[PDB]
């Protein structure tokens, strides 16, 4: 039993009753998977797609572009001297990919609980577990600080972000899980 | 407009209503210059035009085929003519036939077994011969000769009906040699279908891992406990999925019915253990864990 | 000349109308976008009646269909019949060494 | 950025919050890049309230002036509908009647 690997896999399933509670929500607003585009923000600020794969798949190296974003955070989750370099940048990687989304998901937050009505709201036990599994993951983990606007969002933007970002993050929650199970065994 | 789908071969585009007007078509030939160039369009020695510009606008499907370029009494060039019909501006779909089965419109259904990327693309046509089908792909746009794919092949002649469909296939591998752990740009395929003098073509989107299906799962026995009614049985991971087997998981469902309308249990584990009536069959698939995934084919040994 | 038109004239030598009974309720309707029928019923029965359709283009270039003693034909696009301007047809079936001919009939043939 | 809205964007007058009573001028408009793929005067350009049709325009810029609007929230989605395709919604607007 790996202890990230059960945070992963909570996250998963955390995220798939978030996304089940959202397209029942928004009827109207288009949130099935096949009418919703994949956009990531993650695209060139992380190297998560191709430092995070079995040591097997990846050889060449070539392909690691100037170790990109090479931190290496020393973290909880894995032990300093316990794995290979390819398993450390992924873990750095993945830490930076929850940094992203929760800065985005909290801000998404603040803008919905303004609407008159309660429509639909981000969970926060998802918000809990993608901190949990940042401070597992790295030591100096940073909380983002509570985040309010002194005015009124359009709703429907925000609405349609939110879809697009869910879907989007569960794609990112499986890639997790995968490495997690991968490392434990 | 008139557009080359490929050296001597001008496929031209042309509304369909009746007592349409064509579009003015002009034929050239690259060749030294002849004075008397002559052009025949049927094999007959009917000859349609002189000099080295034909012109003939291309009202119907009989003012289109191979028009020769022949001048000295040798044959200069080829220029072989094709038709897209487009019917109140919408381009015509004759040769492939609609599944459905995903929604309306589908007529291209591809499907994988592995996570290396190769694939396999089925589509059933009704034509019986003088059919020719032309397969490109690619992912997204960004990749240059990013897959290879290889030759249309019949594959089955069924008799749905009295049709008889003919199903076609196509192998596609993805060639790109960086490994990388989840896909952004989803492979595109496209067969220009080709019959007689009529030129279609159809373009399918999709991701490798909504494609897959996995193969039915390999070494499947029964081992009864001892003295209990209830009978272990064990399975392994297919040999042809992805490896490792920790980072590309599978997730088992048995289904114990045979011949109690649904004895159908998940276990992740590769070992499950269920009462065994004489009279049933146990049965197993296999589906991809980690995404929804179409259902492997049932593995069913005697009980 | 397989499941298609021909251009060449028809192999019997006389057209010449042979008796009262005529092939007769010619007529086309469209299957499908590419799919095509024409039923013509024969007044007077033969075993070895054998039914061809003759049309005949605007450029009036006259094909013949080949077809064995049936009341229906099916083509596409490309058989050599115009499906988008006017194209006459007709039936004549050769019974009895007699060739009758059905009354010719113009169709767009696109409805 | 994430963008909700691509193909077009739709502008509310004068706000999403307007007085119970008053009447707003939702626009939908188009920018010029995107659009139908193949010109054809079929493909329309519709504004829905609640899935319920209000307008239908074949030019990019499509004008409306809603008025009775009860308290509440009304999403008026603006989506393109082409000539054989499906339709793609564009953009929307909630407005709150307060
Ligand atoms: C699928 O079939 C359609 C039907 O022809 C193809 O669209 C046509 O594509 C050709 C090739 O690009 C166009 O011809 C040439 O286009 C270039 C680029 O615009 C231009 O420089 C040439 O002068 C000529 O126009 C043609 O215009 C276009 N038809 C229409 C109505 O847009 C399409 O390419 C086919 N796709 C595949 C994958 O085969
Ligand atoms: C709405 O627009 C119309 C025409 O664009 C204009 O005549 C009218 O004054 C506008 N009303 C408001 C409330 O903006």
């Amino acid at each position: 039993m790996f202890p990230c690997l059960h945070h992963s896999q909570n996250l998963l399933r955390a995220v798939s009753n978030m996304l089940q509670k959202a397209r029942q929500t928004l009827e109207f607003y288009p949130c099935t998977s096949e009418e919703i585009d994949h956009e990531d923000i993650t695209k060139d600020k992380t190297s998560t797609v191709e430092a995070c794969l079995p040591l097997e798949l990846t050889k060449n190296e070539s392909c690691l572009n100037s170790r990109e974003t090479s931190f290496i955070t020393n973290g909880s989750c894995l032990a300093s001297r316990k794995t290979s370099f390819m398993m450390a940048l992924c873990l750095s990687s993945i830490y930076e990919d929850l940094k992203m989304y929760q800065v985005e998901f909290k801000t998404m937050n603040a803008k919905l609980l303004m609407d008159p009505k309660r429509q639909i709201f981000l969970d926060q036990n998802m918000l809990a577990v993608i901190d949990e599994l940042m401070q597992a993951l790295n030591f100096n983990s940073e909380t983002v600080p509570q985040k309010s606007s002194l005015e009124e969002p359009d709703f429907y933007k925000t609405k349609i972000k939110l879809c697009i970002l869910l879907h989007a993050f569960r794609i990112r929650a499986v890639t997790i899980d995968r490495v997690m199970s991968y490392l434990n065994a | 407009a008139i557009w080359e789908l490929k050296k001597d071969v001008y496929v031209v585009e042309l509304d369909w209503y009746p007592d349409a007007p064509g579009e003015m078509v002009v034929l050239t030939c690259d060749t030294p210059e002849e004075d008397g160039i002559t052009w025949t369009l049927d094999q007959s020695s009917e000859v349609l035009g002189s000099g080295k510009t034909l012109t003939i606008q291309v009202k119907e499907f009989g003012d289109a085929g191979q028009y020769t370029c022949h001048k000295g009494g040798e044959v200069l060039s080829h220029s072989l003519l094709l038709l897209h019909k487009k019917e109140d501006g919408i381009w015509s779909t004759d040769i492939l036939k609609d599944q459905k089965e995903p929604k309306n419109k589908t007529f291209l259904r591809c499907e994988a077994k592995n996570y290396s990327g190769r694939f396999t693309c089925w589509w059933l046509t009704t034509i019986s011969t003088d059919l020719t089908f032309s397969v490109k792909s690619s992912r997204g746009s960004s990749d240059p000769q990013g897959v290879t794919c290889g030759a249309a092949t019949l594959s089955a002649e069924r008799v749905r009906g009295d049709n008889k469909e003919y199903e076609y296939s196509v192998e596609c591998q993805e060639d790109s040699a960086c490994p990388a752990a989840e896909e952004s740009l989803p492979i595109e395929v496209m067969v220009d279908a080709v019959h007689k003098l009529k030129y279609e073509n159809y373009t399918s989107s999709f991701f490798i891992r909504d494609i897959i299906k996995p193969d039915p799962p390999k070494n499947l026995q029964l081992k009864p406990l001892k003295n209990s009614r209830q009978v272990e049985v064990s399975w392994e991971y297919p040999d042809t999925w992805s490896t490792p087997h920790s980072y590309f998981s599978l997730t088992f469902c048995v289904q114990v019915q045979g011949k109690e309308k649904k004895d159908r249990v998940f276990t992740d584990k590769t070992s499950a253990t269920v009462i065994c009536r004489k009279n049933a069959s146990i049965s197993v698939r296999a589906q991809d864990r980690y995404y929804s995934s179409s259902w492997s084919e049932w593995a069913s040994v005697p009980c | 000349r397989t499941s298609e038109c021909c251009f060449q004239d028809p192999p019997y030598p006389d057209a010449d109308s042979g008796s009262a009974s005529g092939p007769r309720d010619l007529r086309c309707y469209r299957i499908s976008s590419d799919r095509y029928e024409c039923s013509w019923q024969y007044e007077g029965p033969t075993a070895g009646v054998s039914h061809f359709l003759r049309c005949c283009l605007s450029s009036g270039r006259c094909c013949y269909f080949a077809a064995g003693s049936a009341t229906r034909l099916q083509f596409s696009d490309q058989a050599g019949v115009s499906v988008l301007y006017t194209v006459t047809l007709w039936v004549e079936s050769w019974a009895r060494n007699q060739t009758e001919k059905s009354p010719e009939v113009t169709l767009q043939l696109y409805n | 950025k994430i963008d909700a809205c691509k193909r077009g964007d739709v502008t509310v007058k004068p706000s999403h919050v307007i007085l119970l009573g008053s009447t707003v001028n939702i626009t939908c408009s188009l920018k010029p890049r995107q659009g139908c793929f193949h010109y054809s005067r079929r493909n329309k350009l519709i504004l829905y309230k609640f899935d319920r049709r209000i307008n239908f325009h074949h030019g990019h810029s499509l004008n409306s002036q809603v008025t009775g609007l009860p308290l509440g929230t009304t999403l008026f989605v603006c989506k393109l509908a082409c000539i054989n395709s499906d339709e793609i919604q564009i953009c929307g607007a909630e407005i709150f009647v307060g």
